[PDB]
């Protein structure tokens, strides 16, 4: 799945 | 002598200039990218920063930056690095945003019909998408190596005829794309030595780029499906004495609308695939069944034209479209007394009509039903109980009946049994009323009050139907005039007479986009002005869909849709498209009220207040079971008001008192897309598509939905386009087959026909210039 | 000279403002575009609270700080912002930065008096990324959740409603992350969470009051082809297309068949129109091969993993060369200068051909150094090769040079030209260029701004 904020 | 292998090395020292061309390419684009840069443009001619110095300090809120040096080829610090607070500006907006919303939101007068949607193996689209960049990379390089290679019968022609012969186009080819293939390149191949080659120049070629270890790769059979003489038959956006004529008119036949006369329309069905049932001259027999009954209601029963009159008088030869042109304008005008071709086809072609004229020379009784009398126009006794023509929920759509007997099960009328129980012959139908104790005869309230009321001593059967009055058929309620839109702003004529012809009036009551009063709601509508209980406010429009383009919606917006018709499976969404009814929010004790209703043969949702209401106040209905979730079943003013309002486009805030916003309905995008729908038909020719597509994006705009008006409009667009339509002969012609198709139907009076005869022979006379 | 690239010169951190104590990020990063020529460079960085304006003057101190923050200002507001751009007050041509979030309004800041402007309402939810037109300094474009444009215009004569332009439709129907202005200030780029990339043709705009925007519902050229993700950056290189997406480690160079700003702009009526609902990409500009795009290169950018919303920026001015910059999700930083495939292309034209027209006996002289192709060809009675190759040659050499430099082949990867590595876990978010190319800002997450610089004047 995409991730937008930081890891 | 050629093998396989000598095709497949030859292929592979050619296919070495792929990439050099490509590298050639992109270096040439870059290289022409880099000269054609910007000059910056809008400079200040001074410095605005200049006099501003760095506000690190030596009761303001404050906040701390770290600041770290760098030096060398790796980014090495020069320490941990030091730390400023700075005094921070705090700057509120003046502005609250508008409530939420997804969507440019439009406005449509009338309801369209949207076509099916797809849902966007993963693995199987992205190879896929690959191939199909390659194949179009290797496409233009097919025809020069194949003069290079020079091999006989290695023919792009030969290579389709090689394809088209092999067993992978018994999966990939149907019947009839066959023929269409053997029409345009047959089956010969040349001599024994040619089809060898073309086989093994196959084989190579498969070989070569094909290999099935690749993601990149493609069989010569994609490359030549590319060609724009075998693409076109893989295509299936396709439209289609007597039997000349019967031709002649097939386009017109086919996707002429019976409803708003327009080629390319919201009426029709949309199949799964997306092509397209009109609702057209051929779902109810095609010419033949309409025009025999015009011919039989004739023989059961006015100055001369202004060029050179046959009737007065009584030259270069004919061609093959002007005696077509004479036959089907004589094969439709018919048996009639006061119309003949002479002078019209005199018109449309640029002839003499002594000329055309020397050329052309040269009941089984029924019994009445008990829950129905068609002449008094009324319904008796259990009427509830044996029809469901009341009943939209339940009803089932079948073409209007064209059978040939009276309209019984046995005749297999799907009026009288298609249904679980009768419904009414509607004005469709070929019946007629003398002949069919079904056809329905319209109203017979006539009054110099109000009338065709719900609580009205005699019920108007309109109304008890769900329906509203035929401005044809109900003659004494005033509806002809009533329900016309060029007098939907007489309000002393719509004092009186039918009040039963709201949504085909077209006029809504004063109404306000805002944030509604319902905490957990974004917007709603609001009245501007007051609203007396039983009026007519608004109509719910919106796209109509099929169940299964229902479910795709819901499960792609992660949605209200209204239910038009259940059992044939229609609703409307006005997610996109509709008109602000979509933003009336729900109360258990709403203020309005949503009905079905048939409008000449469409069924449209009309809101009706069951309060009074004043403006400035809110709207609300009660949703009820209009919206099910389709997956889980598997002068105006601004009035004043406590809430913000808002331009529906703009969004601006409106102010109390100020002139309410009503825009005109842009429709030019919509126009659009029917013109180009037009143009996508294979088999229309072009002089074809340039006539319907004038007529279309004329009617279009005029949205009828009662031939009591086409008439009018009929002289308008012959007079708007009359230089148009002589000057270009295939005009005048495409203009006659259109003329010829509704004089069949019997829906466009001989009067006109006779009044187009002059205007068209002003219009040459004046371009004789 | 011109063959430089950049290298760290200074880096930040601003202190937390989203606060978990480090959530923050820098989203934006935008240098002022209207200063006059030679003026010192100022940029603006956005966190979700907060504009950081900082002018950069070159220093002869290699531990002098070059950056100095001139101007700090607080949204006082509940949204949390991600876009900016600038544009200037239309009477004084002071400039005015915009700023936008979650709450789908722009606030236009006078940032030089530490006031606002205006605010610019209409969105249907958060905005994601602005762009100024580079043809009118007062119309600017915002791309939203609500899956429309708006185009806004600051003239005077708008003030009352300034939407001037809504691109709606059915050409978007998710969350949209990208808008560019192509050079001539009509052409539009949008994209975003439905893999679509659209290209809109804007009309022109009455200088007077318009009650309502002009709606234009559909683009001249769509399409949901060229990535197989969703597409958070686009952008015009002159005429050509670069894109990124999710999942794909590569910006992607491309164009559209036919499309050229010499042509006259088409009009509204002149768009496509979704006839066939199983056509994924569809052109007014179709006139070669039979598509309607043509992928051309794609640059490497390894280590994005699931991120989305990274950006990247060229640098493209008159007589410089074109830079390529972008930061990946794991600490480093690419350039690529375009102009060194042409001038690798060009000394392997020059190898091959004296390799054949002397039976492979050639000598290979470096440039840069004092030596002409005329000195060099006076020793031995000669191929000259950019200083910036660096290892006949061997094949792990060649390699190594085609990786970087060679464009044959549209689904290759070519390797950044410079890759710098960041100290500490960073993602890169943004990257901002100078007008006269010195400076390479990029910012991220942490709050971070990595400051990069060529042409220096640090001396001992
Ligand atoms: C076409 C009819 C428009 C209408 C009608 C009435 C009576 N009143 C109205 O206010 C509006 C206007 N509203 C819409 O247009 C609309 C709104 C919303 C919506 C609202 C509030 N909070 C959220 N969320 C919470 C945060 N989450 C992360 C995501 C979002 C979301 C979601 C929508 C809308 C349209 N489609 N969808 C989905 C199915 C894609
Ligand atoms: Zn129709
Ligand atoms: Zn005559
Ligand atoms: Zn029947
Ligand atoms: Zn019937
Ligand atoms: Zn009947
Ligand atoms: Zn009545
Ligand atoms: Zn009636
Ligand atoms: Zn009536």
């Amino acid at each position: 799945a995409a991730r937008k904020s930081a890891p | 002598e050629w093998t396989v292998d000598k095709i497949a090395s030859a292929l592979s020292v050619l296919a070495e200039e792929v990439p050099q061309n490509h590298s050639r390419l992109v270096n040439f684009l870059l290289e022409e990218t880099e000269k054609r840069a910007p000059q910056p443009r809008h400079l200040s001619k001074t410095d605005p920063f200049a006099h501003m110095k760095s506000k690190a300090i030596d009761g303001v809120p404050t906040m701390d930056v770290k600041f770290k040096q760098h030096s060398g080829e790796y980014g090495k610090s020069r320490n941990s690095g030091r730390r400023f607070q700075y005094p921070v500006v705090c700057i509120k907006p003046d502005r609250e945003p508008v409530p939420i919303y997804y969507f440019h939101h439009a406005e449509i007068r009338k309801n369209i019909l949207a076509l099916n949607s797809q849902l966007n193996p993963r693995s199987q689209k992205i190879a896929k998408r690959a191939q199909a960049e390659y194949a179009a990379t290797l496409a233009p390089y097919l025809e020069p190596w194949l003069r290079k290679l020079n091999i006989e019968g290695c023919t792009k022609s030969n290579l389709i005829r090689f394809m088209a012969s092999q067993p992978e186009s018994d999966d990939s080819m149907t019947p009839q794309q066959k023929s269409n293939l053997l029409d345009t390149y047959s089956d010969d191949m040349g001599s024994p030595q040619a089809v060898r080659n073309a086989s093994m120049f196959t084989e190579a070629w498969d070989r070569v780029f094909n290999d099935q270890s690749k993601l990149r790769r493609v069989a010569l059979r994609d490359i030549l499906m590319l060609d724009k003489n075998v693409e076109p038959i893989f295509d299936n956006k396709r439209a289609k004495l007597m039997q000349k004529v019967i031709d002649a008119l097939g386009s017109y036949t086919t996707l002429g609308c019976l409803i708003c006369f327009s080629h390319d329309c919201e009426h029709g069905e949309i199949e799964r695939d997306n092509q397209k049932r009109c609702f057209s001259l051929e779902e109810i027999g095609g010419l033949m069944p309409s025009l025999r009954r015009k011919w039989a209601a004739q023989i059961e029963q006015h100055p001369p034209c202004r060029n050179e009159c046959y009737r007065i008088h009584g030259v270069p030869p004919w061609s093959e479209n002007e005696v077509g042109t004479l036959e089907w304008m004589f094969a439709t005008i018919g048996y009639s007394q006061t119309l003949r071709p002479e002078c019209f086809v005199g018109a449309i072609l640029g002839r003499p009509c002594w000329d055309v004229h020397r050329k052309l020379q040269e009941i089984p009784k029924q019994k009445s039903l008990p829950w129905y009398d068609r002449r008094k126009k009324q319904l008796m006794s259990d009427w509830a109980d044996a029809t469901i023509t009341h009943e939209h929920a339940v009803r089932e759509l079948f073409a209007p009946c064209h059978h040939d007997g009276p309209c019984t099960a046995a005749n297999g009328c799907p009026c009288a049994s298609a249904g679980t129980h009768p419904v009414l012959c509607e004005r469709f139908c070929l019946c007629t009323a003398e002949e069919c104790p079904l056809k329905f005869t319209g109203c017979a309230c006539h009054s110099s009050g109000k009338t065709c009321l719900q609580r009205q001593g005699r019920p108007c059967i309109c109304v008890q139907l769900n329906r509203e009055c035929d401005p044809t058929l109900c003659k004494g309620c005033g509806a002809r005039e009533r329900a016309d839109p060029e007098n939907a702003y007489d309000e002393v004529l719509h004092s009186t007479g039918c009040q039963n012809v709201a949504l085909q009036r077209g006029a809504a009551k004063a109404v306000v986009l805002g944030k509604s009063q319902l905490e957990a709601c974004g917007y709603g509508l609001f009245a501007a002005e007051d609203i007396e209980e039983g009026e007519f406010v608004i109509e719910y429009t919106g796209e109509l869909i099929s169940h299964d383009e229902g479910v795709r919606r819901e499960h792609r917006r992660g949605s209200f849709l209204f239910t038009l018709l259940e059992q044939e499976g229609i609703w409307v969404d006005a997610a996109i498209y509709g008109n602000l009814s979509r933003y009336i929010n729900h109360a258990t004790d709403g203020n309005i009220m949503p009905k079905i209703m048939y409008v000449n043969h469409e069924w449209r949702i009309k809101f009706t207040a069951i309060k009074d209401i004043k403006a400035g106040e809110e709207l609300f209905f009660n949703y009820g079971d209009n919206f099910p979730n389709l997956t889980k079943k598997l002068p105006l003013l601004v009035p004043k008001t406590t809430q913000p309002l808002f331009d529906p486009l703009s969004k601006v805030q409106l102010l109390p008192g100020q002139p309410l916003p009503q825009h005109p309905i842009d429709d030019s995008w919509l126009l659009l897309k029917h013109r180009d729908n037009l143009q996508d038909f294979i088999d229309l020719r072009p002089e074809e598509k340039e006539f319907l597509q004038e007529w279309d994006a004329f009617i279009l705009r005029r949205h009828i939905s009662s031939e009591q008006y086409l008439p009018r409009y009929f002289l308008r667009f012959v007079r708007e386009k009359a230089d148009w339509l002589v000057s270009k002969r295939s005009r005048g012609e495409e203009f006659s087959k259109l003329v010829a198709t509704l004089l069949a139907r019997r829906v466009l009076p001989e009067r006109v026909v006779i009044e187009a005869t002059q205007v068209l022979n002003d219009a040459r006379g004046r371009l004789r210039e | 000279a011109e063959w430089e690239l950049p290298r760290l010169r200074t880096s930040f951190i601003f202190q937390d403002d989203y606060k978990s104590q480090d959530l923050a990020e820098f989203f934006d990063v935008k240098f002022y575009p209207y200063s006059p020529p030679g003026a010192p460079p100022v940029f603006a960085a956005t966190s979700k609270k907060h504009a950081v304006i900082c002018r950069l003057t070159q220093t002869t101190d290699k531990d002098a700080n070059p950056c100095e923050i001139i101007q700090l200002i607080r949204d006082d507001g509940n949204e949390a912002n991600c876009a900016s751009c600038w544009s200037k007050d239309p009477i004084t041509d002071q400039p005015l930065l915009c700023i936008a979030g979650n709450e789908g309004n722009v606030k236009v800041y006078n940032v030089t008096e530490g006031k606002l402007y205006r605010t610019l309402v209409g969105h249907g939810g958060g905005i994601n990324d602005l762009a100024t037109s580079p043809a009118n300094p007062y119309i600017i474009a915002s791309a939203s959740d609500d899956t429309t444009i708006r185009i806004w215009s600051l003239a005077p004569e708008h003030e009352k409603q300034p939407c001037v332009c809504i691109l709606g439709g059915e050409g978007h129907s998710y969350d949209l992350l990208s808008v560019a202005f192509h050079d001539n200030g009509r052409y539009v780029l949008s994209a975003g969470h439905d893999q679509v990339i659209n290209l809109w043709a804007l009309p022109e705009f009455p200088n007077e009051h318009m009650e309502i925007p002009i709606v234009i519902y559909y683009p001249h050229f769509s399409s949901s082809e060229i990535h197989n993700n969703l597409v958070d950056c686009v952008a015009f290189y002159g005429d050509l297309i670069l894109s990124r997406a999710c999942h794909e480690d590569t910006i992607v160079l491309w164009r559209i068949e036919g499309f050229s700003s010499d042509d006259p702009i088409p009009g509204p009526l002149d768009a496509p129109t979704p006839t066939d609902m199983t056509k994924q990409t569809r052109s007014y500009f179709t006139p070669s091969r039979p598509a309607m795009f043509t992928r051309l290169a794609q640059f490497h950018t390894p280590d994005c993993g699931v991120q989305f919303f990274m950006r990247f920026r060229m640098y493209h001015v008159p007589g410089k060369h074109p830079i390529l910059a972008f930061a990946n999700a794991k600490s480093k930083t690419f350039f690529w200068d375009l102009a060194r495939f042409g001038e690798y292309a060009r000394f392997m034209a020059d190898l091959k051909e004296a390799q054949q027209s002397y039976n492979g006996r050639v000598v290979v002289v470096d440039q840069g150094q004092g030596i002409s192709l005329a000195q060099a060809q006076q020793v031995h009675g000669v191929v000259m090769k950019p200083a910036w190759l660096v290892p006949g040659f061997s094949r792990e050499t060649l390699q190594a040079w085609a990786d970087m430099y060679d464009l044959s082949n549209p689904v290759g990867l070519i390797k950044a030209h410079r890759s710098l590595a960041i100290d500490g876990a960073f993602v890169g978010r943004q990257v901002g260029w100078s007008p006269e190319g010195e400076w390479c800002v990029v910012v991220g997450n942490g709050n971070r701004a990595l400051i990069y610089q060529r042409w220096g004047k640090e001396r001992g």
